[PDB]
């Protein structure tokens, strides 16, 4: 077996790349791994760009089949320590989830997204001990497959009993990463994409918050449902033009002429735009409350003015923003929709207008023709800045700092 | 072999080569049975129309009786007589595979109801007439298959299907033993267009408070197409049972599989006039 | 579709870059050179249109499109002078442009002891494309260089138009008998429609007595180019004739004919239409075609009379 | 050689193809195709195109199918017969053609598609019978859904749970499904696990192609069927867009279709005149009674009228849509809005651009609810998801709207127009799907009150930012005239006596005479100035409309009618930029500039009472009244 050879130096390779690794004549990898006993977290997060330049075949053996150097990986850093959870942080190129085709299978790719929603927490068989009914026979089974999502084929030799005493099981959490908006071509709808998490990975992210997650793309039995395992949840010229540009005692001159330059006049107009989209200070007190930073700003008048000309020049600029209508969005358009999925019979948040769009400007048409059932969770979003809902037996509060 | 079935075949092939009517403007005897075949060449038609008036007029009635009364089983026994005639005529219209030809059979005596619809009229040659509602979209069917063995690599041609999807359980070469592994060949398959049609009473049948009852017609041949909502048409074919498959005690489920459509709204602007002073008495 | 710029001061290196860009690209793109401010003074002697036929002046051929040629100086009994004092002094501007062109394309073929030739007798006229407030042309001359901006399409192989814009720069056009003189290496293009009614050309022509390579010594450069350039009537039986020679528009639409017959089906034969017969009957065709040039020599290919029904 | 590859000695086509001493000099005739075909230029039509995809890494190469039949006929004939097995050894054709200019391609893409183009016969959704099966058909329509991209399956290999060996590669197909009975080590029937390490993945998409709204008969509904796009085709297909499917017509065996009571795999897919057509539009355009002559043949049907048909002529043009440095997009489709007392003809008019606009949507105000102009958010009865399906205003992009009786519409539904008349979008965010659709067409309505006494803010059920958003007002009043009654009875009565070569011929002759331009050549003169020639504003008196606003504005507020805002002063530039297009000019004059003026005028001026139409007829009598 020429596969029980090759796996020994692939073991000792990571023994030996932690041991000598330093920079600035310092242990980084030795020290974070000294440190994570105390504290008990088995965890250790590894920079992928710190075995370019230790050893080629290193990096190269890893980006192509992750499947096998990754579980390998975990082993040496416990030899060493003598489970541990591998995390791995990449600062290379982004690539989109539009950009995903089949070339990406089995290999690790690194995306950026905010998070939709997060389910509850499942349990994975690891570790899993069977009993005969007749000759009452116990055997341990280690259950191997880390590109799995649900019980794909259990492998059973069936009078054999599965006991749940002596068998150990691991955390996991779906989550569902969706694109950046700034990204998305016009015309077209931002698709989605479901994650799984494993161990620490869990409960450690905030439905609506744009974070760097890198992971495998690879594909399962449910045409074929495509899936990411989450692994590791993580210039100088154009800082001087814009500290340049604060200098100028003109620039609120110049920055309200140039937005909506469609729009003649308005000069009180266009200059709450300004002040909107640069927003207050987020302060929180030490005693638990916090304070209403963003600016609303409500716009009322004749028809004519170039009223909608004005909310799309707003979302063009903002980084962040989402437009939408009075009738055309309702409860689960505005804020957060609970619907159940038919094939798992588990019933899933989804996000809305004011949840996808955390941290930006929210451009609503037709505010007067708005109905009295979609107004109550506007009132509530304007103060406390948090939609809170409580159906289906799902009491979740989202934060909506629009 | 089937004594009953072999005589009207051999009965129905010459009905189709020695009646004709004789014209009445010319006033020679011109065949339109004969004439018919090969009008069906040049146009690359694969339905016939044969008249029942015709059929009644020839051995005092005695071959119209036995395809009335009993069609189902004769079904096997028209189509292939038919095939002979046109082989012997123009042969070409065989070959593509063999071609699929039907007899759609129009001006019938009875006009039954949608009411009058009982157990005992089941394989018989009917009539129902009543107004189009909702139509399917024209999708095809397996008529004659043809399953290939995974094990003897046996072409198993001539494979009907009997609205389900049946598979052959024995393989023709005597040294397999192969009763499941079968693949369906697509290009030795004979494929036609069927589309269901769901019929309901008529509009100018107004009772008493009584219930909309509705119809599931079967359309095969070149019937696709032919019945428009809204208008009220002649159908013409024969009452079949369509089991469930979703089920596979077994629950029926009562069809009418026609094979000529008649529209009565439809029937060159001064041949209106010929039509209906011909019609009458 | 790239549209490569290079100098052409370095020139004076990149020799090989232009032999390999007249294969794909085929049509060259300039821009500096010694003429830049007296180019838009050109304007003033172009609204003249005050010259007969005798090939100079403008060309009023019938609407709205005309050409303005002026012939050259020491052709003899061919000389009509007017007003275009501009036009003149580029004439002599230009020239060293037409010989240069020729030290970093026909120099790397071979040799430089055959481009001297051509571009000896100074007998090349210059054309002035105008417009009154577009067939598909085929250029005449073997080099052409015309400052425009659009104007030019194509007729880069997806058979569609291409309006390219690069202000001050120099569009350069290849001829026709340029491709036979290079084993066929050359690709034409005509122009298309547009808002800019207002462009100079200028078309160099060989001299009247030079060979063609080996293919051309029973017909001459001054034969062949004069074959296209008359067609637009001294003599006019030959040029009535020469319209008419164009075959490929009558005996094109026959090699599709059939074939778009043939797959509504799947003729004489009853056996569709097998590609032995189909191949045998288009050279046929152009055989049969050929024997009714040959024995006529005004035929404007007249049709043939249908059946017609009895009684 | 050639002449033995005619003669099939085989019982059908797909026999013939997959024989090997066939297939290796059908490959081989193919290779040199691609070499030695060049074009009327002297210049190889394949030659460039193979050098261009290893410059972009592509794997879609087209070749054309004219260019092909016209040399050999072999592999024309089989290509329309049996697509299955041509395009199977064409595609290893195409590879080693690149192989031999570019040996370093084969690491980048392993398999490279042939994307036919141009067919001589085309059919529509409604021709598709069983004759046309295993067939490359080219079909044309406006795709309406589409779903997402979902990973399909190719060579699908399976491991063994009894020993952990790998078995395959297997071909996938999109038919039937891979059973492993028996394996090759160990001899069991076990259950096997795909591996998703080793299978080479592909795309897939399923989208629902719909008949175009310009070729459905009257009186019909149209029909509608399955397209899938495999390796790059997806993602290209938008809904809202004419694209021409030319792909082969296939079935499928549904467990469902049975026991209840057609899918097109596409190649190629292309988005959407002759030379002869294109010289004929100058000739015409070129007099100076182009536009009269264009007024007149709208609606040929109708006598009279003549100032409502300027207003449906130049809606059908449009203006020029640009953007402001990437901030607001003006519109440029003309809204006409159709009052007046019924039995003018008012509905006839509506019927006329449905069957000459290249997509024209019709809809009403009783039938059409919220979801029957806007999109939706609907349930599959099949897939269990939420779906959007589109209506009125979505399924009409780039075309013209009409919607019949705009008076007797909802409070619900006259609120989702106006959003739409101004940032020309739909917004619609309903089950969790927060979508921002578009929504760019004509809306041309005609509604019903006509008391000439009564403004038109009470004799219309509307309100005032509805009114105010249409550009022309088309006000029709019913008089009393014994001059014009004789006209139109005789013109009713001429039209209702005309309604086997030598017949046709006739019939013809009587329907153009009737017209005088014939309305064949009318349809194709609006679409060719709507995506080529585009009119600017440059070199116009910005004087003259500065002036033509001031006094208009003037006598509305001291006589009490219309308030006139910065909408109507945008509506000029439109109709004047369809002016314009009418006379395939690129520069609006002084021409087009007058004669749009007079339009908003008579729509504004007849919008009135009595005593205001006989005021401002005598002042604004200047600018109507050109030199």
């Amino acid at each position: 077996s020429p596969n029980d050879d090759d796996n020994t130096e692939i073991i000792k390779s990571f023994k030996n790349f932690i041991l000598e690794f330093r920079l600035d004549s310092q242990f980084i990898y030795r020290d974070q791994l000294r440190n994570n006993i105390l504290v008990k977290n088995y965890s250790l997060t590894v920079n992928m760009e710190h075995l370019i330049g230790y050893n080629e075949d290193i990096y190269k053996k890893l980006s192509d089949e992750p499947s096998d150097i990754i579980p390998l990986f975990e082993t040496a850093i416990t030899q060493v320590a003598k489970t541990f959870q591998l995390i791995l942080n990449s600062n290379a190129n982004q690539i989109p989830l539009r950009d995903l085709d089949s070339e990406h299978v089995s290999k690790i790719v690194r995306l950026s997204g905010i998070i939709i929603s997060t389910s509850v927490l499942s349990s994975r068989a690891t570790y899993l001990s069977i009993m005969c009914r007749n000759c009452r026979h116990t055997t341990s089974i280690t259950i191997n497959n880390f590109n799995s999502i649900t019980g794909n084929t259990v492998s059973l030799p069936d009078p054999y009993i599965i006991i749940h005493e002596s068998s150990k099981f691991i955390d996991q959490q779906f989550l569902k990463l969706q694109e950046i908006p700034e990204l998305v071509p016009v015309g077209e709808m931002p698709r989605n994409l479901t994650m799984t998490c494993d161990r620490y990975l869990t409960n450690k992210v905030i439905p609506g918050t744009r974070v760097t997650i890198v992971g495998i793309y690879s594909i399962y039995n449910s045409i074929r449902t495509p899936y990411i395992k989450i692994l590791g949840i993580q210039t100088e010229e154009e800082e001087e033009e814009f500290l340049q540009l604060s200098r100028n005692p003109k620039l609120y001159e110049i920055l309200t002429n140039s937005i909506a330059p469609s729009i003649f006049g308005n000069e009180d107009i266009k200059k709450a735009i300004v002040c909107l989209l640069m927003g207050g200070s987020k302060k929180i007190l030490p005693d638990g409350m916090r304070l209403r930073g963003d600016i609303n700003v409500l716009l009322l008048g004749d028809p004519g003015t170039a009223k909608s000309q004005l909310l799309k020049f707003v979302e063009k600029v903002s980084p962040i923003a989402v437009y939408t209508s009075g009738k055309g969005s309702s409860a689960a358009g505005l804020t957060a929709s609970v619907q159940r999925d038919p094939m798992t019979r588990e019933f899933y948040l989804e996000g809305g207008a004011m949840v996808l769009a955390d941290g930006g400007v929210v451009c609503i048409d037709e505010f007067d023709k708005m109905r009295d059932e979609d107004r109550v969770a506007i009132h509530e979003a304007m103060e406390q800045q948090t939609i809170s809902i409580a159906k289906a037996g799902i009491t979740t509060v989202l934060n909506s700092r629009t | 072999d089937d004594v009953t079935g072999e005589k009207v075949r051999e009965a129905f092939e010459q009905f189709l080569e020695d009646f004709s009517v004789q014209s009445t403007d010319t006033g020679e005897v011109e065949k339109v049975y004969r004439a018919q075949i090969e009008f069906m060449k040049i146009y690359d038609l694969n339905t016939i129309y044969i008249d029942y008036q015709h059929l009644s007029m020839r051995e005092n009635g005695a071959l119209a009786m036995a395809i009335s009364e009993q069609y189902y089983r004769f079904l096997p026994f028209l189509q292939k007589g038919l095939r002979r005639v046109v082989r012997k005529y123009a042969p070409e219209l065989l070959n593509t595979t063999e071609r699929v030809f039907q007899i759609s059979f129009f001006n019938l005596p009875t006009v039954h109801r949608i009411r009058d619809i009982r157990s005992e009229k089941i394989g018989s040659l009917l009539s129902i007439s009543g107004t189009v509602t909702r139509t399917s979209e024209v999708r095809p069917e397996l008529y004659k298959a043809s399953f290939t063995c995974d094990m003897c690599r046996a072409i198993v041609d001539n494979v009907e299907q009997s609205f389900k999807y049946t598979e052959p359980t024995f393989c023709p070469n005597p040294s397999c033993e192969n009763r499941a592994f079968w693949t369906l060949n697509v290009t030795r398959s004979r494929f036609l267009d069927w589309q269901k049609v769901r019929i309901q009473e008529n509009a100018n049948e107004i009772p008493t408070g009584s219930m909309p009852r509705t119809l599931d017609v079967i359309l095969r041949g070149d019937s696709v197409e032919r019945a428009k909502p809204g208008d009220r048409c002649k159908f013409t074919g024969v009452e079949i049972v369509v089991p469930d498959v979703t089920q596979l005690d077994l629950t029926y489920k009562i069809s009418f599989l026609a094979c000529h459509v008649i529209s009565i709204g439809s029937n060159d602007n001064e041949r209106d006039q010929e039509v209906f002073l011909n019609s009458l008495s | 579709l790239r549209v490569p710029v290079i100098d052409l001061n370095r020139v004076s290196q990149l020799l090989p870059v232009v032999r390999a860009i007249l294969l794909q690209h085929d049509t060259f793109l300039l821009k500096n050179y010694a003429n830049k401010a007296v180019l838009d003074a050109l304007l003033a002697g172009l609204t003249t249109k005050d010259l007969p036929d005798t090939s100079q002046g403008f060309d009023a051929n019938f609407v709205w499109l005309e050409q303005y040629i002026f012939d050259t100086d020491p052709q003899l009994r061919f000389d009509r002078k007017c007003r275009n004092e501009s036009l003149c002094s580029i004439y002599s501007r230009l020239f060293k442009l037409g010989l240069f062109f020729a030290q970093l394309c026909v120099k790397s073929v071979v040799s430089s002891a055959e481009l001297q030739d051509c571009i000896s007798t100074s007998h090349y006229a210059t054309k002035l494309t105008r417009y009154f407030n577009y067939v598909t042309f085929l250029p005449t001359g073997v080099l052409t260089i015309f400052p425009c901006a659009k104007a030019i399409r194509y007729k880069t192989t997806d058979n569609s138009w291409v309006s390219i814009d690069e202000p001050d720069c120099l569009l350069f056009h290849t001829g026709t008998l340029l491709a036979r003189w290079s084993q066929g290496m050359h690709t034409t293009s005509p122009l298309q429609i547009d808002p800019r009614a207002n462009i100079v050309s200028l078309t160099i022509w060989p001299p009247l007595t030079t060979p063609i390579s080996s293919k051309g010594e029973g017909t001459i450069a001054n034969h062949l180019l004069e074959q296209q350039i008359k067609a637009f009537y001294y003599p006019r039986e030959l040029s009535i004739l020469r319209l008419q020679d164009a075959m490929k528009f009558v005996k094109e639409l026959f090699t599709v004919c059939e074939t778009v017959l043939s797959l509504n089906a799947l003729l004489p034969k009853r056996d569709n239409l097998t590609t032995l017969t189909n191949k045998s009957r288009t050279l046929a065709f152009v055989e049969r075609a050929e024997s009714w040039y040959q024995q006529v020599i005004s035929s404007n290919s007249k049709t043939v009379l249908s059946s017609k029904v009895q009684t | 050689t050639l002449e033995s590859l005619s003669n099939v000695k085989a019982n059908s086509y797909s026999e013939w193809i997959t024989q090997p001493n066939v297939s290796r000099t059908i490959a081989r005739e193919l290779k040199s195709f691609l070499l030695e075909y060049t074009d009327e230029t002297g210049r190889s039509v394949y030659g460039a195109r193979i050098r261009t995809l290893g410059e972009m890494n592509s794997e879609s190469l087209e070749v054309n199918y004219r260019h092909l039949a016209e040399s050999k006929a072999i592999l024309a004939l089989f290509l329309a017969k049996c697509p299955e097995e041509m395009l199977k050894i064409f595609d290893l054709v195409a590879m080693e053609a690149t192989e031999l200019h570019y040996p370093d391609y084969a690491r980048i893409h392993s398999e490279i598609h042939v994307r036919i183009s141009d067919f001589p016969t085309i059919y529509s959704l409604r021709e598709l019978r069983e004759s046309n099966l295993s067939s490359l058909v080219r079909v044309t329509g406006v795709v309406t859904r589409r779903t997402g991209v979902f990973p399909q399956l190719k060579y699908v290999k399976f491991n063994c749970l009894k020993c952990g060996s790998i078995l395959g590669p297997f071909f996938q197909d999109s038919n039937e499904e891979i059973r492993i009975s028996f394996c090759t080590n160990c001899k069991s029937k076990g259950p096997f696990r795909v591996n998703g390490e080793k299978t080479v993945y592909r795309n897939y998409q399923r989208v629902t192609l719909q008949e175009a709204p310009g070729t459905v008969p009257p009186g019909r509904l149209p029909r509608h069927r399955e397209v899938i796009l495999l390796a790059d085709l997806v993602d290209v297909s938008k809904p809202g867009e004419e694209v021409e499917v030319t792909g082969i017509y296939k079935n499928n065996y549904d467990g469902n279709l049975n026991a209840k009571n057609t899918i097109i795999e596409a190649n190629s897919i292309k988005r959407r005149w002759t030379e002869e057509e294109e010289r004929e539009f100058r000739k015409i355009s070129r007099d100076r009674g182009i536009i009269d002559k264009i007024i007149s043949s709208m609606a040929p049907s109708i006598y009279g009228h003549r100032d409502i048909k300027t207003a449906v002529a130049c809606s059908l043009f449009g203006g020029v849509p640009k953007n402001v440095n990437g901030k607001h997009s003006i519109r440029g489709d003309i809204n006409v809005l159709l009052l007046g007392d019924p039995g003018t003809a008012k509905s006839q008019i509506l019927k006329y651009v449905e069957k000459t606009a290249h997509r024209a949507v019709f809809a009403t105000g009783q039938g059409a609810s919220a979801v029957g102009l806007t999109a939706s958010v609907r349930k599959d009865p099949i897939t269990k998801e939420w779906t959007l399906e589109g209506g009125a205003l979505v399924l009409a992009d780039k075309g013209v709207c009409l919607i019949d009786e705009f008076d007797k519409m909802n409070d619900q539904d006259r609120t989702s127009i106006h959003e739409a008349m101004e940032q020309q979008s739909i917004s619609i965010s309903k089950a969790g799907i927060v979508t921002t659709l578009q929504a760019r067409c004509s809306i041309i309505a005609a509604a019903n009150p006509y008391n000439s006494t009564l403004p038109l803010a009470q004799n219309v059920s509307l309100t005032e930012p509805i009114l105010s958003r249409f550009d022309i007002l088309c006000v029709v009043r019913d008089l009393v005239d014994e001059e014009a009654d004789e006209r139109l009875a005789t013109f009713v009565v001429d039209s209702h006596v005309r309604s086997q070569l030598n017949a046709r011929q006739r019939r013809l002759q009587r329907q153009r005479k009737k017209e005088e331009i014939p309305q064949e050549l009318l349809m194709k003169y609006i679409h060719y100035a709507r995506t080529k020639i585009y009119p600017k504003l440059h070199q116009m008196d910005m004087d003259k409309v500065s002036r033509v606003y001031a006094d208009l504005r003037r006598e509305s507020i001291s006589t009490g009618s219309f308030p006139i805002t910065v909408r109507h002063l945008e509506s000029i530039l439109r109709i004047a930029e369809s002016f314009a297009k009418m006379r395939l000019s690129e520069f609006v004059s002084s021409y087009d500039l007058d004669r749009a003026i007079k339009v908003v005028v008579d729509s504004f001026v007849d919008a009135q009472k009595v005593s205001v139409r006989r005021q401002l007829r005598r002042s604004f009598a200047i600018y109507t009244l050109g030199h």
